[PDB]
C-alpha cells in the first residue's frame, strides 16, 4: 500500500533545467522527512537533498547546492526536485525515499531517469524478431523485438500488456553513435504462437511514443 | 571525506549456503551522540532498493532473521545465514554518521547454480528493416550459466567481428541463470553481397560450438 511514483525525467542539454516530481500516497506524507537518492550510470548511489517534514529546512549534497532546490506540497502530497546548471555528473536515475529520521529510507519510488546531453531525442525503431533456421530440441518458441536507434534511456517493454512476463528477456541498451539498441525476449509454449497473438509493447516516454508490435511468422 | 569500502565486489554462493558481506569505513562511524547510524540495503534487479537493516543491526519490517547487521566503529557486516534465490542483487552500506551521507559502492550477490547450457536462438533482419539501407541479425542465447560464454558470428564461413553488439542480463531470479543478446549490424548493400550467417557459442555445457544459421534467400 505505501506508494511514491516519480516523473518529469528525460533528455535535457548541458545547463539546463528540469523539474521531477513525486506523488505519495498511503502514509501521512507531511509528517516525514522526504529525501531524493539518485542512482548512477555506473550503479552508484548518491544521496541528493532532503528535506524536513513542515519544508522548512533542506539539505543537498554539496555538488547539488544553489542549483538544486527540493522542495514540497503538504496538502496535495507531492515531492519536487528542481535542478538547474546540468551537468554530465546529473545522469542518474532518481528515486524519492520517504526517511524515518535515523530508521533509513524506508520506501522508494520507482525512479525517473535523468539524462543530460547535447543529442538528441529520438523514438525507436521497432521491428520483429520472428525465428528463423531452427524447429529443435525443447517445446517452447522464442520470439523477440529489436528496439533500435532511439536516445535517451528508457524505454520500457513488455508482452501483451504484461500478461506474459514470465517469459521474458529484456536485454540491457548498448550505446552505439548517440543512439541506444535493445532487443527484448519472450519465449512461450509452440502451441500458443503463431496460433495467437503475441505482441510486444514499446514505450518510450522521452519522444511521447508508444509502439505495437504483433510479432507475426515469416513466410514465402 | 567518510569512505565507505565493500568488500567482496561479487560474492558467489551457493543455495542454503552462507554469505557475508563486509563494509569498512575510513573513520569511525561512531556519532558525537554515541549512535552509529549505518543500514543496509538490497537492490534486486529491476527494482528500486530495499532498506533491510538500519541502526547497524535492526531489521526493517518484513525482513527475515537469516539477515544480520553487525559491527561497530568502522567494521561491519551484513549476514544471510542460508541464502535464497531471492537475495540475488546488490546490497549497498551507508552511513549518515558523518557528514556527507555516503553509501558503499556495492556488493554483488551471485547465485552459485548448476550449469545450465544456453538456448540460441538466430533471427533473420526482419524484411521492414532494409528499406532502412542497415540489417540487424540478432542471436539470443538464453538462461545459461556460468556467464563465461564464447560467441561468434560467421559470414559465408569467415568471422566477424566489425559491426557485433553484445548485451546480458543480470542473473535471473526465477532460475538464477544469465541471458544473452548479440547483434551484428551490416549495411543492406554488404548484406545483400552474402548468402549464410551464423551465430555461434561455446560453454561450459558445450565445448563444441552450438551454431545457428540462416541463409539470407530462404523464407
Amino acid at each position: 500500500e505505501v506508494m511514491l511514483v516519480e516523473s518529469g525525467g528525460g533528455l535535457v542539454k548541458p545547463g539546463g533545467s528540469l523539474k521531477l516530481s513525486c506523488a505519495a500516497s498511503e502514509f501521512t506524507f507531511s509528517t516525514y522527512i522526504m529525501s531524493w537518492v539518485r542512482q548512477t550510470p555506473e550503479k552508484r548511489l548518491e544521496w541528493v537533498a532532503t528535506i524536513s517534514s513542515s519544508g522548512t529546512y533542506t539539505y543537498y549534497r554539496d555538488s547539488v547546492k544553489g542549483r538544486f532546490t527540493v522542495s514540497r506540497d503538504n496538502a496535495n502530497n507531492i515531492l519536487y526536485l528542481q535542478m538547474s546548471s546540468l551537468r554530465s555528473e546529473d545522469t542518474a536515475l532518481y528515486y524519492c525515499a520517504r526517511r524515518d529520521y535515523y530508521d533509513g529510507f524506508t520506501y522508494w519510488g520507482q525512479g525517473t531517469l535523468v539524462t543530460v546531453s547535447a543529442a538528441k531525442t529520438t523514438p525507436p525503431s521497432v521491428y520483429p524478431l520472428a525465428p528463423g533456421s531452427a524447429a529443435q530440441t525443447n517445446s517452447m518458441v522464442t520470439l523477440g523485438c529489436l528496439v533500435k536507434g532511439y536516445f535517451p534511456e528508457p524505454v520500457t517493454v513488455t508482452w501483451n500488456s504484461g500478461s506474459l512476463s514470465s517469459g521474458v528477456h529484456t536485454f540491457p541498451a548498448v550505446l552505439q553513435s548517440d543512439l541506444y539498441t535493445l532487443s527484448s525476449s519472450v519465449t512461450v509454449p509452440s502451441s500458443t504462437w503463431p496460433s495467437e497473438t503475441v505482441t510486444c509493447n514499446v514505450a518510450h516516454p522521452a519522444s511521447s511514443t508508444k509502439v505495437d508490435k504483433k510479432i507475426v511468422p515469416r513466410d514465402c | 571525506d567518510l569512505l565507505m569500502a565493500q568488500t567482496p565486489l561479487s560474492l558467489p554462493v551457493s543455495l542454503g549456503d552462507q554469505a557475508s558481506i563486509s563494509c569498512r569505513s575510513s573513520q569511525s562511524l561512531v556519532h558525537s551522540s554515541g549512535n552509529t547510524y549505518l543500514e543496509w540495503y538490497l537492490q534486486k534487479p529491476g527494482q528500486s532498493p530495499k532498506l533491510l537493516i538500519y541502526k547497524i543491526s535492526n531489521r526493517f519490517s518484513g525482513v527475515p532473521d537469516r539477515f544480520s547487521g553487525s559491527g561497530s566503529g568502522t567494521d561491519f557486516t551484513l549476514k544471510i545465514s542460508r541464502v535464497e534465490a531471492e537475495d540475488l542483487g546488490v546490497y549497498y552500506c551507508f552511513q549518515t554518521s558523518h557528514v556527507p551521507p555516503t553509501f558503499g559502492g556495492g556488493t554483488k550477490l551471485e547465485i552459485k547454480r548448476a550449469d545450465a547450457a544456453p538456448t540460441v536462438s538466430i533471427f533473420p533482419p526482419s524484411s521492414e528493416q532494409l528499406t532502412s539501407g542497415g540489417a540487424s541479425v540478432v542471436c539470443f542465447l538464453n538462461n545459461f550459466y556460468p556467464k563465461d560464454i564464447n560467441v561468434k558470428w560467421k559470414i559465408d564461413g569467415s568471422e566477424r567481428q566489425n559491426g557485433v553488439l553484445n548485451s546480458w542480463t543480470d542473473q535471473d531470479s526465477k532460475d538464477s541463470t544469465y541471458s544473452m543478446s548479440s547483434t551484428l549490424t551490416l549495411t543492406k548493400d554488404e548484406y545483400e553481397r552474402h548468402n549464410s550467417y551464423t551465430c555461434e557459442a561455446t560453454h561450459k555445457t558445450s565445448t563444441s560450438p552450438i551454431v545457428k544459421s540462416f541463409n539470407r534467400n530462404e523464407c
